[PDB]
């Protein structure tokens, strides 16, 4: 019974190591480590509950260990142990929570591979511009055959009646010209039709390609935080 | 074209395209029917998807963005604006108008309406409202300067320069410092009852003095004063300004002149919530064989219940059509609740991918129904499994992993219950540890025990208002009784200042009330001056936001129309960042607003905005060099406009070859600009600024904006270390303006071209009596920059990125990164070729006098920054999710707790400076204290 020995015990350790431990680990969770002002060994314990991490500090008087008055507690480890096998509900209710599971105790791969999430990145963020540049000149062809078609369409209906009446009278001129004219308006619609379909068929490959891209950012990133744990694990 | 015939430089002005098709008309039958040329409007489809008309004589057609060669022939001021708008913001207007999300037609109809009073209270008292609007004074924090240091003054007054021209007579005259531009203009008048209003702009730059307020307190004059330098003024009287602006009105848009209780607390249920499958997810299926979907009801960065997580299935097809329980009861949500939402997988815990949905709506109608949201990709470097500070709502793009989800029917009206019941709940149903946690830094550690005193004796943290902060983060959310009892509590709090309240605007304050609370007071208590300052953080601040509505665009954008450098920042701000698509959608839409209700400034930004878009060409084609650049179309553009850094500096003609650019590895532009100001000679020739391309700005705009407060805090206490905060601003994705000040020259340029070479370039630069002050302000600059760079922990640097001005003053540039990169607090090491100079020439350091005068003001500046360190506590915690890789989440913060060493005392945090200063220059250091 000394505090070295304990597994709770974690000495001076920042918040960034506690809450990083303080992961993928069931409700429950515990560990004490050294109070930050360093005055008498405060000490400070940790209670992970609801997904929050609660913060405990034990209080020292007159040779004593308690979590506040009254003080008849002689030891931290004895505190700890009495509420490691009782529940903390009995001074106030909310925490109303058992210790079950301790905190125990237990190089260029994470420079390439973070230098592989920044390229991986920008391309991304090029390929996301691209794609929306992209799509807004797809729509815009769209429209713009849309509004072709649709003056063509008042065109014919204003000029139906004039256009019998011309073919009516005897006139071959002016069928020849508006032959003419209808030919190279189908021409230019056939020309920006297949313009539009090689621009779709263009927009699915890049499509494809942005999918793969992310696909491979999603896998690479789970390597590259295990192997930032590893490396914050061996070094501090 | 009613007779439907088409024909197909012509690049010329549109007269010319009239003239041909009339040709056309005349030499073809069909046209007898056609009208009055004056009846008939072309129109076509420009680049932008925009079916638009052509009204404009001035620019030909190669400048109406036109994709393909056709025109169709078929009020006007609306769409001419509505052209100018989509110009403006850079991408379609209408486009917006197809959307069939209900909230952005609602926020779009409803943001007119705040333009509307905007304009109208820009045009209050015309003339001179629109007056003060387009040219705003740059005035100081302070109103008043520091009792203590005016004796720089000659008997406490300032000499000045009037000027007149003629077409240039000057007036010297001394006047008090506190004393009002009417005794001025009326001593100005002698020399050489008349209540004389004209105004006095900044003989180079347009900058107008229009308070009845001392002469004093202004950003350039307190420059003046503070550096020695001759302040000049220029007469004109307000006709001339007055006739520069013609005048705009702001008109509605088409979409303007359209036109007991049951509640959530009255269901006994759970919080069960259908995931029935994700339409597709980008992932491996060989390679991960593990997959899950993490949902939980967040608020802030708290849980309020445990994560519940999905079974495991296979990559397959993730079909699940699965309830899952929250161990959370549905009448105890809270107002702000957010089903934070991620795909993630597992081996043997990151996630996939991400999304928030809101548990409520704008309509405080409780989610309910079948429900497919889209989700954005996971933040660089953001290794928590979820994303409670991501952006809120759906994926505007199409092509992202969707996830298909069903919640609860209740067949009923669900709404948030009214603030009355709350209200009218009742009538029928020591302090050493607050002062010690009020104290406290916001980051810092909390413990349940006194979060029980705080919630125990909340009735006592009335009296301690800078602690509200400290309850929220102690309160369970969870919980209908606490949750009504904190929103009393909130209702009735006492305004805190302007940066605790805009500490309650944070990523971890999402409780509607809570941030309408500090918007409240934001609006209330912060100053022009000031939210010219924090501009930065207060855009920042609209990315956490729920809905696209919300109390904060109620400010800014009423700010943002009523000071035209505030509304200018505002512009380039929201504009900097349209590329990322996770908030395009309502900066757009406030964009739009903007550019509506910005009036006839509007075509000044175009300016602007044409001269960057140009420069943004032209760094494009920059990675035998002036022949290239030789077309009149950047002559013509790059001129006469107002420059980004400033309103008040017109960029004048261009000297092409003046402007030359060296390599420096990435390649700026380091144009100059002639002032076409009648007087610039006076204040500078020239005018210089380097666009920088490929490069983000946006960290550089915080270190300035922190460095010009700390300098700003030194000033006011008493420590003449005076700074050099230039001007900085980022304009679009990696791009931007940096200033270039005057007569100063880099440390390696010295050394390379003239070891005591930095000494003997100082004594060789002035003699006499004007050298002595120049090693006093050496000693001065080098205190507070050795301070500063310590304090926020800024990058390598070598010499190159350190310069010396002329009058003594040295300064620094180039902030590569600050508050470290994680995978050595002070690796900068200050050299001994400064500390021959502080010595000045002596070999010894030890015996000298001029070093401990050097040592205890740099001790005293530290720490006068560590007893103010809680406003850059906030600053640093607005921006986490501004996307800069080095502020995402508070664990980067505690550089700034570390390194001031908040947590010892003050005497432990001066050993601990000594200490890490000694190690830094492997002795020297360490000495008596006091």
């Amino acid at each position: 019974m000394s505090l070295q020995d304990a597994e709770w015990y974690w000495g001076d350790i920042s918040r960034e190591e506690v809450n990083e431990k303080l992961r993928d680990t069931a409700d429950g969770t515990f560990l004490v480590r050294d109070a930050s002002t360093k005055m008498h060994g405060d000490y400070t314990l940790t209670l992970r509950k609801g997904g929050n991490n609660k913060l405990i500090k034990i209080f020292h008087r007159d040779g004593k260990y308690g979590f506040s008055d009254p003080l008849t507690f002689s030891s931290v480890v004895e505190l700890i142990n009495h509420y490691r096998n009782e529940s903390l509900a009995q001074y106030n209710p909310k925490l109303d929570v058992k210790l079950l599971y301790p905190v125990s105790k237990y190089n260029t791969q994470f420079q390439e591979k973070s230098r592989e999430y920044d390229r991986l990145y920008e391309e991304y963020t090029r390929t996301s511009q691209e794609i929306q540049m992209k799509r807004t000149a797809i729509e815009a062809f769209n429209e713009t055959i849309k509004i072709f078609e649709e003056q063509c369409q008042t065109q014919e209906r204003y000029s139906k009646e004039y256009i019998e009446k011309f073919k009516r009278e005897g006139n071959e001129k002016e069928i020849q010209r508006i032959m003419h004219n209808y030919d190279k308006l189908k021409s230019r619609i056939s020309e920006i039709i297949d313009s539009r379909r090689r621009l779709e068929e263009d927009l699915k490959k890049q499509a494809a390609e942005y999918r793969e891209i992310d696909k491979r950012m999603n896998s690479i990133k789970p390597d590259l935080i295990q192997l930032r744990k590893t490396r914050d694990q061996y070094l501090m | 074209l009613p007779n439907g015939m088409i024909v197909t430089l012509r690049e010329a002005t549109l007269i010319t395209i009239k003239h041909e098709l009339f040709k056309e008309a005349r030499k073809y039958p069909l046209h007898q029917l056609l009208q009055d040329e004056s009846s008939y409007i072309f129109v076509s489809v420009t680049q932008e998807a925009e079916r638009e008309e052509f009204f404009d004589e001035t620019r030909r057609l190669c400048d109406l963005r036109l994709f393909q060669p056709f025109l169709k022939v078929i009020n006007r001021e609306e769409k001419i604006l509505n052209r100018e708008i989509g110009f403006a913001i850079g991408m379609p207007v209408c486009e917006f108008d197809m959307v069939k999300d209900p909230e952005v037609q609602d926020f779009r109809r409803n943001i007119l309406n705040v333009c509307k009073e905007a304009v109208d209270l820009r045009d209050l008292n015309s003339p001179h409202s629109r007056a003060m609007y387009v040219y705003p004074p740059n005035v100081e924090s302070s109103p008043e300067l520091p009792k203590h240091i005016y004796n720089k003054l000659d008997k406490g007054q300032i000499i000045v320069v009037i000027w007149v021209i003629v077409s240039k007579q000057k007036y010297t005259l001394k006047i008090n410092h506190d004393c009002v531009p009417e005794q001025v203009i009326a001593e100005a008048i002698r020399k050489k009852e008349y209540q004389g209003k004209y105004i006095l702009k900044v003989c180079g730059c347009d900058e107008y003095f229009l308070e009845k307020y001392p002469l004093s307190q202004y950003k350039y004059i307190r420059s003046c004063i503070m550096l020695g330098r001759m302040p000049n003024l220029m007469l004109m009287a307000k006709e001339s300004l007055y006739s520069q602006l013609p005048m705009d009105c702001f008109t509605m848009p088409s979409y303007s002149r359209r036109i007991s209780t049951k509640s959530l607390w009255v269901i006994n249920s759970a919080l069960r919530i259908k995931i029935l499958c994700a339409t597709y997810v980008n992932v491996n299926i060989r390679d991960i064989d593990k997959i899950y979907v993490r949902t939980g009801i967040y608020h802030g960065g708290e849980p309020l219940c445990d994560n519940v997580n999905t079974q495991r299935v296979p990559c397959s097809n993730p079909r699940w059509n699965e309830w899952l329980n929250y161990d959370i009861y549905i009448p105890d949500l809270p107002r702000a609740a957010r089903l934070c939402l991620s795909i993630c997988s597992v081996k043997g815990h990151c996630p996939l991918a991400w999304g928030n949905i809101n548990l409520f709506d704008y309509t405080d109608t409780l989610v309910s129904g079948k429900m497919a949201l889209n989700l954005w990709p996971v933040p660089h470097g953001l290794e928590d499994l979820l994303n409670p500070i991501g952006v809120t709502g759906s994926n505007p793009n199409k092509e992202t992993p969707c996830l298909e989800l069903e919640f609860d029917w209740f067949s009923s009206v669900v709404k948030f219950p009214d603030m009355s019941v709350i209200e009218e709940h009742a009538n029928w149903s020591d302090k050493e540890q607050l002062k010690a946690i009020s104290t406290r830094d916001p980051l810092s550690e909390i413990t349940e025990q006194e979060k029980d005193f705080l919630w125990s004796h909340r009735h006592y943290c009335v009296t301690i208002p800078e602690i509200l902060p400290k309850l929220l983060l102690s309160v369970k959310w969870n919980s209908r009784d606490e949750v009504a009892q904190m929103y009393c509590l909130v209702k009735d709090w006492p305004p805190i200042k302007p940066e605790q309240a805009m500490e309650l605007l944070d990523c971890n304050y999402p409780d509607p009330m809570v941030r309408g609370f500090a918007v409240r007071c934001l609006e209330k208590y912060l100053t022009d001056d000031k939210l010219s300052q924090y501009l930065i953080q207060l855009v920042q601040v609209l990315k956490y936001e729920q809905y696209l509505d919300n109390l904060l665009v109620r400010f800014l954008l009423k700010k943002a129309l009523t000071n035209q450098r505030i509304g200018h920042f505002f512009f380039w701000h929201l504009k900097s960042e349209m590329h990322n698509k996770t908030v395009s959608q309502r900066f757009g839409l406030l964009l739009e607003s903007y550019c509506r209700a910005c009036g006839m400034y509007l075509k000044h930004l175009n300016r602007q905005v044409e001269a960057m878009e140009k420069l943004i060409n032209l760094t494009d084609i920059l990675k035998f060099l002036v022949e290239q650049m030789r077309r009149p179309d950047f002559m013509d553009a790059l001129q006469g406009f107002l420059s980004p850094l400033n309103p008040a500096h017109q960029l004048g003609n261009l000297r092409l070859e003046e402007c030359r650019i060296m390599s420096s590895a990435k390649r700026p532009l380091w144009l100059n600009w002639e002032n076409p100001d009648i007087m610039s000679e006076l204040l500078f020739q020239n005018n210089e600024i380097i666009f920088k391309n490929g490069d983000d700005l946006r960290q550089d705009m915080l270190t300035l904006q922190i460095i010009r407060i700390m300098e700003n805090i030194w000033q006011n206490q008493g420590l003449d270390l005076r700074m050099l905060p230039y001007g900085c601003l980022s304009i679009g994705d990696c791009v931007g303006l940096i200033e270039v000040v005057r007569n100063s020259h880099t440390i390696m340029q010295i050394q390379c071209k003239g070891s005591h070479t930095l000494h003997q370039w100082l004594k060789d630069k002035n003699k006499g009596e004007i050298y002595d002050a120049a090693i006093d302000l050496f000693t001065r600059s080098c205190a507070g920059y050795c301070v500063a760079t310590f304090i926020l922990g800024i990058g390598d640097r070598h010499n190159s990125n350190i310069m010396v001005k002329d009058d003594g003053q040295l300064f620094h540039i180039d902030f590569g990164h600050f508050l470290d990169h994680k995978k050595e607090r002070v690796p900068f090491v200050l050299t001994q070729d400064f500390l021959i100079v502080i010595s000045k020439g002596a070999q010894e350091c030890t015996k000298t006098r001029e070093f401990e005068r050097f040592q205890e003001m740099c001790y005293k500046a530290y720490l006068a920054i560590r007893q103010h360190a809680n406003l850059f506590i906030n600053l640093f915690s607005m921006m986490l999710g501004s996307g800069m890789p080095e502020l995402q989440s508070f664990d980067d913060i505690a550089y700034i707790r570390k390194t001031l060493a908040l947590d010892k005392t003050e005497q432990e945090a001066l050993e601990y400076f000594m200490k890490q200063m000694n190690d830094a220059h492997h002795g020297g250091w360490t000495t008596k204290m006091d």
